[PDB]
C-alpha cells in the first residue's frame, strides 16, 4: 500500500501537471517511490528487452532485464523468440550466466537439470531413482515472460498477463516508430552489443529529457555549440513539431531553418531512400523528408536518438539511430544500455561514418551525453533532501500560449515547435496514474 | 628482443604522460600523440571459458583518431565542459610495464596496468577502473609519441558514470 | 508485525511444504524477511559460539556473534566458561576488540572502566570523586548471554531467556552429534582458528545444502568426479540414509556399495577406534562402521561434513571433519566460518593428512566448496526479482515414492536412501513456524 | 508515524533520564531512529552552516548542510548573507557544484536558468521563443533557507518555517558562547576552510561527549597523559563547572589547581585580553579569567573547543578554538567538519601558535582526537545489535549527590565539578523530547 | 647483497607470471613452478599490537604443493569449474619489488605488494584483495621457478566469496 | 638531468620506507627522516576549473616537523594509542616514481604515486587513501633522509576516520 504521504503526493501532482504544469519534486529520489514504481510501473507496463537482430541465429540468446528480474531472450531451435525467466525451477540457479552466446540447451549447475531453449524441461538427474519418474517435466519449464511480444524487431516484455497487447499500448506511436525502425527491406541491425555503465542518477531524468527536451541544448551542450557540432541557432528548435501519445508516449522532430538545405531524409543512402519511399506511407515519407533530428520516449524507459551529427570538429554531420534503456537500479541508480543501430543494407562506408558519428557525441565517452550525465546526478544527489522534495519541478513551457498544431498530418498531440513541455507532462501523468493504480490501467 | 636505457626512457615516458593527465594538462598530452593515432576502449560481455573472445566486435566504448581527441581536448577547453568543470580528481596507477620491439625499428609494443582512481565533489563515494593498456610508441626527437592504445578494462559494465577521463 | 503479504505467503508455505511439497521463493532474498527473521529466528533460537578446545586456558577468550550481535566467549579465571556481550555498561564501547586472545581482564578504552572475564565490573574510576561511591557495581556487570549451554565440546547461545535447554533443543539430533563429536578420549580440537570470508549469498543457502543434499555432487561436483575425488558412481547416495529430527534438524549418512571395500569407521587411526567402540553405543557404533560421508545442519545454520576424501588427484582419501556457520550479514549476504576438527589424540600424521583432505577440497579455496559458493551467489542475486519471487522452490523429490525406513536402528524420521528432500522441507518447515510465531515456539 | 515500539522507548527514556539517570542503547544506531531524527531533529532544529568570516565579499559563498539538503550560504552583491537551497527551480540541478567560491550569479548547467546571489531568478533562455514571456520569474528565485540567522558570527539555518528565534533558541546560552566568540574587535576569523572526513559512527556520539564529558580524558586520552600533553592530575575537572540551559545546550568550564598558576585569559595575547575586558560583562570576563579548557555542544549537533594546549611534547600550550559540526550521512555514519578560529587581530605568531596546538592535539590527524573517533565507531557497531539495543546507556554520574551550585555567577543550571553527566541528560533529554514531536516544540 | 640486471630479469619474471595469471593462462603458469613447490595464504587475525603475532598456527586459507596446485590448474581446465566458468576478470597490480639473496646462490628472496582486482558477470561490484608475496625464486636454465610463495593479505575476514583465483 | 643508478637506489630507499610503515615500525621509520622536517596533508577544496589552485591556504589535515612526528611515534609506543592498538593492517602502493635533481647537490626531488589500503578489526569493509607524495630527499652517508614530504590526496572529504597512519 502507499503510505499517506505518497498517495497525496500523487494525487495533488495529478492536478497540478495539467493546471499549474507542474510535478512533485519527491518523485525523483525516494526510496518509496522507487519500491511502488517497481511493481507498479515496472510490474506492469511493456519493457524493451532486445533487438530480433542481436539474435539472428538459432540458439542465439541475450540476457537483459526487467527491473532486478533476469530474463533470457533467445531464438529457439525452432525458430521462435522466447523469453524465459533465467532462475532454475528447481532451487532457483541462474541457468546461463553469459550475457549472451548460443547454446541449444540451458544445463543448471547445481544440480543438472536440462532445458531445451524452447524452455522445455527436458532432462532431470536420476529422474529414475530419486524422482522414481514421478516428477512431471511439463509443470517445471522455465517461467514465461508473462507477455512478450515484438514492433518492427523491437522485443518487449509486460510482467502482466493481463496487459493491453504491444500494440495497443504503443497505439499511435506506431506511427512514428516506423519512421525511424522501418525505412528498408533487410532492416535494421543493433551493431556488436549496448554500452553498459552506472549512472548515480534515477532512470526518470533520461526519460524526461528524451520524451521533450531540445531546450537543454543551449546550455548543457553550449561546448558542443562553441565546437560547432550543435545547432549554432538558438531559436533551432523551433523548425520542429512536440508530439504525444496515449501511455505517456512522446517525441520531437526537427528540421533545418528555411535559409539551410540539407539533404533531404538525413542525407541516408540512395538505396536506403530507394525503399523507404515505398516501405513508408506518404504522409510518413513527407514527416521524415526534412528530418534532422528525431528524439523520444517509449514509456517508461526506452528512449531514442535519430540524429545528424558530425563525428568530430572537423567533419560533415552523419546521421545515425540510437536505442537506450535507462534501467532502473535504485532510487538514485541506474544503468544504461545505450544501443548503435543501421540498416543492414547501408553501404559499408555509411555504416563506418554512422558508428563515429554517434560514439563521440552519444554513449559512454560521447562529447554530449557525458555532460548529460553529469546533469542527472546532480539533480538526484540534491533531490534526496527532505526540504527540496516538498518543491516542484517546473514544466511551464508553454502554459499560456501553446495551442495544437491544425495542420499536422501525423496522429497524435502535436505542437508546432519543440520548445515546449507538453511531452514530459504527459510522460508523468501516465506514470502518476499507474503509481495510483490500485487495481491495473 | 632487450633494451634497458629504453626501459627506462619509456617507463619515465609512461609516469610522465600519467602525471600531465593527473594534471588536467590535456593540451600537453596531446602533443604526445602521433598523427595516425588510433586510442580505443572496447566493449567486453560475460562469456564461457569456451569462448574464443569476450570481445564485442565491431562496437567500442571510445573509438579515437587524432581528429576526434583534438576535439576532446577542445571541448575541456571551452568554459562549459560540464562533465569535468569542476574537474575530477584523479590518479593513474601505472604498473607492471612491460615493453617489446615493435614491428618497425623505432617503434614498441608496451604494456601497461592502469588503476584509475576518481572522486567529484563532496560526496563521499570513488570510482576505480581497472584495465590493461597496449601502446605502441614511436621514437620522435629524443622522445616518443604515442602512435595507439588500447585499453581493455576488467569489467563489462563500466563502474563509473561517463568516460570523461583520458585514460 | 509481519506485513499481510508475509504473512500470507508463510502460511501458504506451510501448507505447500506437505502437500505439494514446494516453498515460496520469497523467503531466500528479501529485507523484511530478512528482518523479521533477525528476530524470530535468531533471537530466539540456539546458535553455535564456539568449541571449548578453542578457549582451554583460564583468560582464554574468542569474540563471535547472534547475527549483529557481538560477545566475548571465554573461560574466566575460576574455569566457568562465560559469554558477555561486548559492550561496555556505561556508553556501549567494545571492551575487547581483537578476535581472540588471553586476558584477566577487559578494561573499556573509553573512561576505563574495568571488568573481571568473570564479567563483574571491579573497577570504575574516580569512583569517588565522580560517583560519590554511590554507583552499585554489581547492577553494571557485562551483560550475559541469555541462555548459554554446551553440548560435547559445543558452545551454543540463545537470546531469548524462556528457551527450552540446549539438549531438548538438538532432542533426538544428540544420538548422530555424538557420532561426529564423542568418539575420543580427549576429545577434538578445532586447529587454530576458522577462515572467515565473505559471500554475496543469503545464508538459508548453505543450510539447505548441508541438512540435506547428496544430489548436488553429481554436477555442481562434476569436475571433482572427473578427477577422480568425488564419487563416480551417479547411484553413490542410495547407499544411504536421510534423517531428520524434531526443531529442523537434519543430516545424511553415506557409506560405499557392497563391492567396494573401504577401512571401517573412515579409516579413523586405530587408538581412536579403540575409544569410539568403547565411548558410544553398540547402535551408534554399527551406524557409524560403513560411514563414508555425514552431513547436516544443527538449526539454524550450523553445519557439519564429515567427509573422507583425497587431499589431491593422486592420493588415497583421509576423512576429516568440518563445522561451519552461515553468519546472516543481510538477505543477500553471509560470512561463512569454516573450522576443521580432529581428535586431539589422533597421530601427527593423520592429523596433517586430514587437514590437507579437508584444505584442498572444502573452506575458501576448496575445488568442492569454491563451486557451492558460486552457485548460492547467482540463486540469491536472480531470487531478489519481484517476478522470481512469486514462484516456488521444488522440493518434491520423493514426493509419492518416501517411505520411511523401518529398519533404521537410530532416532528421527529415517528413509532408506539420502537423494530425498525430506531434511530440507523440515528445516524450512521450522523455519517458516518459528516466522509465524506471534510468541515463542 | 513512530512505530509502537519505538514511540515506548522514547516514552520509556523520558521518564529514565531524570529517575534512573540512564537512556535507552537503541537510540545510538538504528534506521527508524535515524528517519524519524531526521525529520523531527534537523528539519526543526537551528543546525550551524558557516562562520560569517569564511563568506566576507561579496559574492563569497560556501556549500553547507542540513543533513541531506545542500544550501548556498552566501554574502550577495548587496552585502546580505543568503541561505539558498542548491536546486534549480526547474528541473532540480545543482547551480553550483563547487565546495566554496566567488560569483555574482549561478547559472544552471542544464537549461541555462541564471540566478542573481540575491536568489531571483534573473535570466531564462528563450524567455520569449520557448515561454512566450509568460514565466513570472519572481515565482521561481532560488528556495531560501525558511529560517536564518546569525549569533555573532555564527549563521544557523532551520527548515521549520515556524520555529522559535535563534536568539530564543540559543537562550541562556549566548552568556557563555560571547566568551568565546565576543573577545575581539574585528571578531574571529576562520583559518582557510574546515576539515572534512567519514567517520563511521553515529553524530550523537561527538555531541554527547563534548557536551559534558572530561572524565574521558583519563583513558581515552592515557597516552596523551604519558605524553605530558593532558592534564595528569586525575582530580584535574573538579576544578571546573558543569552547565546546561534549555533547549538541550550544555558546556564545562575547567582551570588549573590552587597551587598552579598559569597566565590568564587562556594566555591570549595583550591585545585581545585589553579588547575582552571592554567587549565582555565583568560576570563574563571574571568567568573566563581562570579557564584553561571550555567544552560544549549547541544543540543538536555543534560542538566548541577552546583548549589550552602544547603543540608537541617538547613545547609549552597555547590557546585554540576550533568549532565542529558532527554532520548526520547514517544511524552509523557521519562527517566531520572541523574548523579551526582565531581572533582576526591576533598577532601573526600567535595565529601560528594556535593553529598548531590544534593542529597535533585536535582534527582528523590530533593525538586525542584519533582516539576519540575510534571509540565513537566502536560504540556504534556494537550498538546495532538487537540485544545489545534493549539495554540501556549509564548516565548515573553524580546520582545522589550533584547539587547546584549557589554561589555560580553565570545563568543555566550549574554545578561546582566538571565530572558530570547531567549535560548529557539535558542533551538527550531534549533530542526525547522533539523526538515524540508530534506537532512542533 | 646487490644484484641489477638480476633485478630486471626478476621483475620482468613477476610480470610475465601476473599475465598469465591475468589471461587464464593456467597451464603455461604451471610450468613455472617448482618440484617442491609451497604456496600458502595464512589466516591473520586481529589482536592488541602486544601479540608477537596475528598470523594463525595449524591452519591455513590455502598450503598447497606441487600435487595439490596441478588438481586446481586440471579442475579449471574441465567443462565444469563452476567458480570460474565464466571466468572472473582480474589484474595482479605487483608493485613495490624488493629483491633479496637466498640462502642458496641459484636462490632470490623476491617480495612484492599484490592488489588484486576482480569482478564477475554483468553485476556493478567488484573485489579488492590486498597483501604481501613473498617468494622464493630459483635459478632454472636462462629464466627461474617459483619454488615457494607466501601471500600475506591485509584482510582476517577475505572480502572475495572465494580463493578461486591465483594470487 | 640524469641519475640511474642514483634512481635504483632512491626507488629502494622508497620500498624500504614503505615496508617499515606497514610492517609498523614506526621507531625505525623515524631515523629516516631529518631535523629540518616537514611532513604536510593539506586540504582541498572542489572548484570550477578556472581557478588558480584548489588547494586550502593557512589549514592543513597534517603539518608536522621533526619534533611533532617524534610525539606522533613517542604516542604509538604506549600501552594506549587506541586508533592503532589493536594496529590497522594496511598496505602502501607505491608507484610511478619520478627521480629529479634537487635545489642543492646532495637532494632529490621524488614524486610518486600513493595508495593507502586500510582495514581494521573483523568488519568486512577496507578504506582506499589515493594521492601524489613530492619528497625531497637528502644524502646521508650511503643512503638518505627525508626532509620534506607533501601528500596531496586526491579527496577532499576524506574517506577514512582518522589519519592516524603515516602515508
Ligand atoms: S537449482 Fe537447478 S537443478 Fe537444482
Ligand atoms: S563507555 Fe566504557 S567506560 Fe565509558
Ligand atoms: S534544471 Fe536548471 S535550468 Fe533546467
Ligand atoms: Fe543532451
Ligand atoms: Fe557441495
Ligand atoms: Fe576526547
Amino acid at each position: 500500500m502507499l503510505s499517506n504521504e505518497l498517495r497525496q503526493t500523487l494525487q495533488k501532482g495529478l492536478h497540478d501537471v495539467n493546471s499549474d504544469w507542474t510535478v512533485p519534486a519527491a518523485i525523483i529520489n525516494d526510496p518509496e517511490v522507487h519500491d511502488v514504481e517497481r511493481e507498479r510501473i515496472f510490474g506492469h507496463a511493456w519493457v524493451f528487452l532486445a533487438h530480433e537482430s542481436e539474435i539472428p541465429e538459432r540458439g542465439d540468446y541475450v540476457v537483459r532485464y526487467i527491473s532486478e528480474d533476469q530474463f533470457i531472450v533467445c531464438r529457439d531451435e525452432g525458430g521462435e523468440i522466447r523469453g524465459h525467466l533465467n532462475a532454475c525451477r528447481h532451487r532457483g540457479m541462474q541457468v546461463c550466466r553469459a550475457e549472451m552466446g548460443n547454446t541449444s540447451h540451458f544445463r543448471c549447475p547445481y544440480h543438472g537439470w536440462t532445458y531445451s531453449n524452447t524452455g522445455s524441461l527436458v532432462g532431470v538427474p536420476a529422474g529414475k531413482d530419486a524422482y522414481g519418474n514421478q516428477l512431471k517435466k511439463s509443470d517445471w519449464n522455465l517461467r514465461p515472460m508473462p507477455n512478450l511480444a515484438s514492433y518492427k524487431g523491437l522485443i518487449f516484455g509486460s510482467l502482466d498477463p493481463h496487459a493491453d497487447s504491444l500494440e495497443d499500448y504503443l497505439g499511435d506511436l506506431k506511427f512514428y516508430l516506423d519512421i525511424v525502425l522501418d525505412r528498408s527491406d533487410a532492416g535494421l541491425q543493433v551493431v556488436g552489443a549496448p554500452q553498459r555503465w552506472v549512472i548515480d542518477a534515477n532512470w526518470k531524468l533520461g526519460a524526461d529529457n528524451f520524451v521533450g527536451d531540445a531546450y537543454h541544448t543551449m546550455m548543457t551542450h553550449r561546448s558542443m555549440v562553441e565546437l560547432g557540432l550543435a545547432p549554432p541557432d538558438p531559436q533551432f528548435a523551433l523548425y520542429g513539431e512536440h508530439i504525444h501519445t496515449g501511455h505517456g508516449h512522446g517525441l520531437g522532430i526537427i528540421g533545418p531553418p528555411p535559409g539551410m538545405p540539407l539533404p533531404e531524409f538525413m542525407g541516408l543512402p540512395e538505396n536506403i531512400v530507394e525503399e523507404l519511399e515505398r516501405r513508408l506511407t506518404p504522409e510518413q515519407v513527407e514527416i521524415f523528408r526534412p528530418t534532422a533530428f528525431i528524439h523520444g520516449t517509449v514509456f517508461p524507459n526506452l528512449s531514442i536518438g535519430n540524429f545528424l551529427m558530425g563525428k568530430d570538429h572537423l567533419s560533415a554531420p552523419t546521421a545515425f539511430l540510437t536505442l537506450r534503456l535507462w534501467h532502473p537500479l535504485g532510487p538514485d541508480k541506474m544503468e544504461v544500455m545505450s544501443f548503435f543501430l543501421v540498416e543492414k543494407d547501408a553501404p559499408d562506408w555509411f555504416k563506418d561514418e554512422s558508428y563515429k558519428s554517434y560514439l563521440r557525441t552519444f554513449g559512454i565517452s560521447g562529447g554530449f551525453e557525458q555532460d548529460d550525465a553529469e546533469n542527472w546526478r546532480s539533480i538526484t544527489r540534491v533531490m534526496g533532501g527532505q526540504f527540496a522534495k516538498t518543491g516542484e519541478l517546473n514544466y511551464q513551457m508553454g502554459r499560456g500560449v501553446l495551442e495544437p498544431d491544425p495542420n499536422w498530418t501525423g496522429p497524435g498531440e502535436a505542437y508546432p515547435l519543440d520548445y515546449a513541455e507538453a511531452n514530459q507532462r504527459n510522460f508523468l501523468e501516465y506514470w502518476m496514474q499507474l503509481m495510483l493504480a490500485e487495481s491495473p490501467l | 628482443r632487450v633494451s634497458d636505457t629504453t626501459v627506462r626512457e619509456i617507463t619515465e615516458w609512461l609516469y610522465m604522460e600519467a602525471e600531465l593527465l593527473d594534471a588536467g594538462k590535456y593540451r600537453e598530452w596531446l602533443a604526445l600523440v602521433t598523427e595516425d593515432l588510433s586510442y580505443v576502449v572496447p566493449i567486453r560481455v560475460t562469456r564461457e571459458r569456451e569462448a574464443v573472445t569476450d570481445v564485442v566486435e565491431g562496437m567500442t566504448h571510445m573509438d579515437d583518431d587524432a581528429d576526434s581527441m583534438e576535439m576532446r581536448v577542445l571541448r575541456l577547453e571551452t568554459e562549459y565542459a560540464w562533465a569535468e568543470d569542476p574537474p575530477s580528481r584523479s590518479r593513474h596507477f601505472v604498473t607492471n610495464v612491460r615493453v617489446a620491439t615493435g614491428d618497425s625499428e623505432d617503434e614498441f609494443k608496451v604494456t601497461s596496468n592502469l588503476l584509475l582512481y576518481r572522486t567529484r565533489g563532496d560526496v563521499a563515494t570513488y570510482d576505480v577502473l581497472s584495465g590493461e593498456r597496449t601502446d605502441v610508441l614511436r621514437r620522435a626527437g629524443d622522445s616518443f609519441l604515442m602512435a595507439k592504445r588500447v585499453v581493455l578494462l576488467d569489467q563489462t559494465t563500466i563502474m563509473t558514470h561517463n568516460l570523461a577521463l583520458i585514460m
